[PDB]
């Protein structure tokens, strides 16, 4: 993962890194985080900074290496990659070509493969995936349950 | 006596029936129909109770996904809802 | 000792929005 | 691009399963009379 | 043994159904307050 | 009866749910329609 990224791609990393790390003692701070959005515009609160940081950090100690933050968007575009090769196999999956999943035209992939299981387990399984409710799965809903590791 | 020494040969019980079945056949002391009736009945009740073996497993094996398709969801949404907790503990609270 | 069971459910959970992510595809296009 | 469309049915290979992985489980908390002797 | 599944299987999840309903509901409300001050 | 109380309760929980799912869906995409204007 980390050591699959490019030299210069970490290097523009870095840069990114660099500035938001003001200090340069290679962790990013909850104060160094609110400066760089108040040069954007935006006013948010200290609670959710501290929030935000401790998603991001693995341990969750309020600061933020650089492995951290190079981990993170190595992650992020692993899953655009993904998805330039998601929204193309959904089309040839999408016989109708309406961007949204019957349960008839799921029911085609297992036969291809020979799997064997009941109807209602599919009534199941679009369930689960469905958020909107509408009964059909539609296309960004097909990249939630396949970038999900 | 008889039945605990026979358990050991269990292709001799099948041969000793079948000689019972003769001895009785010549004498008239086995009415074919009825035994018909006895083993029909206990046939379709074997084929019945390995269907009911079959309905009971077939019922147990989607009964668990069912309880288990709802507490995955049932946490899923709160999951969900955990995260819908942030901004709106930002919102100050109503009146009524 | 009694501790939590921890069963890991099928769907992986999504996160929140970063917000130091967003802040930083924002400059990028103009970088 | 042919295991792009692979991909997609390898990785509800898994889902799948666990669905099925998700019986046992409740199952096993069910089928044990011990348990239903805490429920007596 | 289903029998007291029944009730075993609903008691733990209409407990979190029970939840389920005032956390949504405190959630709606407040967001539908929030459309009042919209226009 | 045991067939048919498995397939209607497995009916009841999916009309349930339905009502379930789409009012937490409306809270996400009212809420989150405010972080695009700020
Ligand atoms: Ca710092
Ligand atoms: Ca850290
Ligand atoms: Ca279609
Ligand atoms: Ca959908």
């Amino acid at each position: 993962m980390a050591d699959q990224l490019t030299e210069e791609q970490i290097a523009e990393f870095k840069e990114a890194f660099s500035l938001f790390d003001k200090d340069g003692d290679g962790t990013i701070t909850t104060k160094e985080l609110g400066t760089v959005m108040r040069s954007l515009g935006q006013n948010p609160t200290e609670a959710e900074l501290q929030d935000m940081i401790n998603e991001v950090d693995a341990d969750g100690n309020g600061t933020i290496d650089f492995p951290e933050f190079l981990t993170m968007m190595a992650r992020k575009m692993k899953d655009t990659d993904s998805e330039e090769e998601i929204r193309e196999a959904f089309r040839v999956f999408d016989k109708d070509g309406n961007g949204y999943i019957s349960a008839a035209e799921l029911r085609h992939v297992m036969t291809n493969l020979g799997e064997k299981l009941t109807d209602e387990e599919v009534d199941e399984m679009i369930r689960e995936a469905d958020i909107d409710g509408d009964g059909q799965v539609n296309y960004e809903e097909f990249v939630q349950m396949m970038t999900a590791k | 006596d008889l039945r605990e020494v026979l358990s050991e040969y269990p292709q001799a019980q099948t041969i000793m029936e079948e000689k019972g079945r003769e001895i009785l056949l010549k004498m008239n002391k086995l009415d074919v129909n009825a035994e018909a009736a006895e083993i029909a009945l206990q046939e379709a009740t074997e084929s019945r109770l390995r269907g009911l073996d079959q309905q009971l497993d077939d019922l147990q094996t989607k009964f668990a996904r069912l309880l288990a398709e709802l507490e995955s969801s049932a946490l899923k949404i709160a999951y969900r809802i955990e995260r819908l907790e942030w901004q709106t503990r930002e919102w100050p609270m109503p009146e009524d | 000792k009694p501790k939590e069971e921890k069963s890991v459910l099928i769907l992986p959970p999504r996160a929140g929005t970063p917000k130091l992510f967003n802040a930083a595809l924002a400059m990028t296009g103009k970088m | 691009a042919s295991t792009n469309s692979a991909i997609i049915n390898d990785r509800l290979q898994e889902l799948v399963k666990l669905f099925k992985e998700r019986t046992e489980k409740v199952k096993e908390k069910l089928i044990d009379p011990d348990v239903t002797s805490d429920e007596e | 043994t289903l029998y007291t599944r029944f009730g075993r299987l609903l008691a733990e999840y209409t407990g979190a159904q029970q939840k389920l309903k005032q956390r949504i509901t405190v959630l709606e409300t407040k967001m539908k307050q929030n459309n009042e001050d919209d226009y």
